[PDB]
C-alpha cells in the first residue's frame, strides 16, 4: 500500500472537502480530523473515494485550526494534511446581486446575502452572520470608464444619470485576509 | 439568437440574452468593451451545474462557477449529501457510541460490553459499577 | 515529573511506589488487588530480590498516614525478550505477596481490552503520567506525587518531529511517544514504571508505562512509553498462572 499525498482542502462558504491521491488500488482509506488539543475523530470509514467531506466537523467552530490525516489500508500508513482554519481560508462563493431600485439621481444595489454551511439553532447562517464586520462587498459599475463602491453591509447607494443605463457586478471581500481575500465576480446585471 | 433582419435593430441585453440565448458576438455588440463583455460572459455562459440535481436525500443545490455546493439535511453529509449519518454505527466510529467496549458484527448491529466490575445497563451502551471500588474510578471525586 | 503539578492526595489512587531495601526505586500501576504493572528496566540492577516493596495509597514521602499499605513483591515477571540496559519490551508484572485493601485512596486502574485500546484510547489526545521522579533533568526527586497531562503522538510524527541522535534506541511497535518537544514538560527517570492513564467516558485505563527518552524534557524530543496494548494478552495469561518458586521470572513473548 502507498500513503496518500497531495492532500488538499476544498472549501467554499465552509463546505469543506478533503481530497487526496492516488486513485486507490487494493487499498481503502479512513480519515481522522482534530483540533490541536482535541481528540482524533474518524470519518469516511474504509472509503475507496479519494475525498472526504469534513463540513459537519469544521462548522462546529470555524475559527479553530484543524488537522487531518488519511490512513491507508491494504500503526497504518498515513499522511497529514495542511493545517486548515475555516474562517481564514474558506473561499467566498460567487455573489448574486439581489436587486436595485433607482430613485431619482441614486440607485440602491442590493447584494443577496448567500447562506453558508454553518448551522446554528437549526438554520444556515449567512456569510454576514459568520463574518460580520470582517466582510465587505465591492461594486464594479459603469455606464452601459470604470467605477467602484464598497459597503460594510449588503447594499450600495450610488449616484447615476437617469436616461443613462448602468451595469453592475459585486464581489465578497474579507479585507483582513491575506489569501482568498476576494470571491469571484458576480454575474453582470444592467438597469 | 438571430432571425432575419433583427440585426438591423440596435443591441439589447433583454431581447437578446434574457428573452433568448445570445452568442458571444451578440453579447460583445451590447457591451462593446472587451472586459465588460468577458465579465458578463463568464457567468452567462458558465451553465448551471445544479441541473443534474446532484444533491441527494433532500439536499439543496447552490450554483457556482463550474461547480456547485450541496446543503444537506441534518442527518446527511458528503459532497452530494450521499452519506447517511445513521449508517455509521460501527465500532471505529466513536467507539460505536459504547461507554466501554465495542464489538462489531457483520450484517447486524454492533454490541457494547463492559470491563470486569461493571455491567451493561438496559440502554445497551452504558456500564455501571458492580463493586464498591471499580477500576478506573476516583472515589473522592465520585 | 518535569513541568507538572502535585496530584491532590487521592486523585492518583492507582499509583504505586516501588522500593528496594527501603530506598525509592520506581513507580508502578495497580490493576487489581494482587497485581502491579511497572517497567522491566527498573530491575536491571536488583540484587536483593527478597527486598522489593510496593507501597499503595502513598502521596507525601515525608509524612505517614493510614492510607499507606505495604506488600512484599512476591514475583517480578519480565518478558523473555527484554534485554537489561535496553528499551524494547520495557514492562513488568509484579505479584504482591498479599492483596491490598481497596479504599478511597487505593484503587486499581483498568487494564483495557486490546482492540478498544488501539482503536479508541490510542486516539484520545491527552493522558496522565505521574510519579515521584525528578523535577528537572539530573535534578532531585519529588516529595509529593506529581502528575502531568501529555499529548500522544503516532510514531511517524514522533520520528519526524524529533532530532536524530546517532546510535540511539529505536522506537518500536511496542512503544509510543507522548509529551512536548519544547523542553518544558515530560516525565523522567525516577518516574519509570509509572502509569500513562487515559480518560475515556468516565473511566480511566492503562495505556502506557514511563519507559525512556532522551534526557528529560529535552528540546526536540518526546518521552517514550511502553505500548501496553501489545501486552494485554501476555498480562492476562500470567495473572492466571501459578506462582513460581523464586522472585524473578522470564516469560516468553508473545
Ligand atoms: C541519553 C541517555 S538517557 O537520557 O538515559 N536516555 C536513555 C535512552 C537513550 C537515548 N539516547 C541514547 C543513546 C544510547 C543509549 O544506550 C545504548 C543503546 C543503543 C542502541 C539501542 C539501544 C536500545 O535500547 O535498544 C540502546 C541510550 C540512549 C534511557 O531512557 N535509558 C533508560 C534505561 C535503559 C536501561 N534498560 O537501563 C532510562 O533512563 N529510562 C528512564 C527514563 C524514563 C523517562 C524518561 C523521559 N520521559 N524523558 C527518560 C528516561
Ligand atoms: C450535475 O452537474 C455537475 C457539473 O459539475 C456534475 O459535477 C454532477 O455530477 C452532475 O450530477
Ligand atoms: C434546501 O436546503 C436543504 C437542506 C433542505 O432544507 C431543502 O428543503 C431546501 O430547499
Ligand atoms: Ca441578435
Ligand atoms: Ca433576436
Ligand atoms: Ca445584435
Ligand atoms: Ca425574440
Ligand atoms: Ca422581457
Ligand atoms: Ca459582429
Ligand atoms: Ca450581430
Ligand atoms: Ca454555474
Ligand atoms: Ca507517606
Amino acid at each position: 500500500t502507498v500513503a496518500a499525498y497531495n492532500l488538499t482542502w476544498k472549501s467554499t462558504n465552509f463546505k469543506t472537502i478533503l481530497e487526496w491521491e492516488p486513485k486507490p488500488v487494493n487499498q481503502v482509506y479512513t480519515v481522522q480530523i482534530s483540533t490541536k488539543s482535541g481528540d482524533w475523530k474518524s470519518k469516511c470509514f474504509y472509503t475507496t473515494d479519494t475525498e472526504c467531506d469534513l463540513t459537519d466537523e469544521i462548522v462546529k467552530d470555524v475559527k479553530q485550526t484543524y488537522l487531518a490525516r488519511v490512513f491507508s489500508y491494504p500503526e497504518p500508513l498515513y499522511e497529514n494534511s495542511p493545517e486548515f482554519t475555516p474562517y481564514l481560508e474558506t473561499n467566498l462563493g460567487q455573489p448574486t446581486i439581489q436587486s436595485f431600485e433607482q430613485v431619482g439621481t441614486k440607485v440602491n444595489v442590493t447584494v443577496e446575502d448567500e447562506r453558508t454551511l454553518v448551522r446554528r439553532n437549526n438554520t444556515f447562517l449567512s456569510l454576514r452572520d459568520v463574518f460580520g464586520k470582517d466582510l465587505i462587498y465591492t461594486l464594479y459599475y459603469w455606464k452601459s470608464g470604470k467605477k467602484t463602491a464598497k459597503t460594510n453591509t449588503n447594499e450600495f447607494l450610488i449616484d447615476v444619470d437617469k436616461g443613462e443605463n448602468y451595469c453592475f457586478s459585486v464581489q465578497a471581500v474579507i479585507p483582513s485576509r491575506t489569501v482568498n481575500r476576494k470571491s469571484t465576480d458576480s454575474p453582470v446585471e444592467c438597469m | 439568437a438571430n432571425a432575419f433582419l433583427e440585426e438591423l435593430r440596435p443591441g439589447s441585453l433583454e431581447r437578446e440574452c434574457k428573452e433568448e440565448q445570445c452568442s458571444f458576438e451578440e453579447a460583445r455588440e451590447i457591451f462593446k468593451d472587451a472586459e465588460r463583455t468577458k465579465l458578463f460572459w463568464i457567468s452567462y455562459s458558465d451553465g448551471d451545474q445544479c441541473a443534474s440535481s446532484p444533491c441527494q436525500n433532500g439536499g439543496s443545490c447552490k450554483d457556482q462557477l463550474q461547480s456547485y455546493i450541496c446543503f444537506c439535511l441534518p442527518a446527511f453529509e458528503g459532497r452530494n449529501c450521499e452519506t447517511h449519518k445513521d449508517d455509521q454505527l460501527i465500532c471505529v466510529n466513536e467507539n460505536g457510541g459504547c461507554e466501554q467496549y465495542c464489538s462489531d458484527h457483520t450484517g447486524t448491529k454492533r454490541s457494547c460490553r463492559c470491563h470486569e466490575g461493571y455491567s451493561l445497563l438496559a440502554d445497551g451502551v452504558s456500564c455501571t459499577p458492580t463493586v464498591e471500588y471499580p477500576c478506573g474510578k476516583i472515589p473522592i471525586l465520585e | 515529573i518535569v513541568g507538572g503539578k502535585v496530584c491532590p492526595k487521592g486523585e492518583c489512587p492507582w499509583q504505586v511506589l516501588l522500593l528496594v531495601n527501603g530506598a525509592q526505586l520506581c513507580g508502578g500501576t495497580l490493576i487489581n488487588t494482587i497485581w502491579v504493572v511497572s517497567a522491566a528496566h527498573c530491575f536491571d540492577k536488583i540484587k536483593n530480590w527478597r527486598n522489593l516493596i510496593a507501597v499503595l495509597g502513598e502521596h507525601d514521602l515525608s509524612e505517614h498516614d493510614g492510607d499507606e499499605q505495604s506488600r512484599r513483591v512476591a514475583q517480578v515477571i519480565i518478558p523473555s525478550t527484554y534485554v537489561p540496559g535496553t528499551t524494547n519490551h520495557d514492562i513488568a508484572l509484579l505479584r504482591l505477596h498479599q492483596p491490598v485493601v481497596l479504599t478511597d485512596h487505593v484503587v486499581p486502574l483498568c487494564l483495557p481490552e486490546r482492540t478498544f485500546s488501539e482503536r479508541t484510547l490510542a486516539f484520545v489526545r491527552f493522558s496522565l503520567v505521574s510519579g515521584w521522579g525528578q523535577l528537572l533533568d539530573r535534578g532531585a526527586t519529588a516529595l509529593e506525587l506529581m502528575v502531568l497531562n501529555v499529548p500522544r503522538l503516532m510514531t511517524q510524527d514522533c520520528l519526524q518531529q524529533s532530532r536524530k541522535v546517532g546510535d540511539s534506541p529505536n522506537i518500536t511497535e511496542y512503544m509510543f511517544c507522548a509529551g512536548y518537544s519544547d523542553g518544558s514538560k515530560d516525565s523522567c527517570k525516577g518516574d519509570s514504571g509509572g502509569p500513562h492513564a487515559t480518560h475515556y467516558r468516565g473511566t480511566w485505563y492503562l495505556t502506557g508505562i514511563v519507559s525512556w527518552g532522551q534526557g528529560c524534557a529535552t528540546v526536540g524530543h518526546f518521552g517514550v512509553y511502553t505500548r501496553v496494548s501489545q501486552y494485554i494478552e501476555w498480562l492476562q495469561k500470567l495473572m492466571r498462572s501459578e506462582p513460581r518458586p523464586g522472585v524473578l521470572l522470564r516469560a516468553p513473548f508473545p
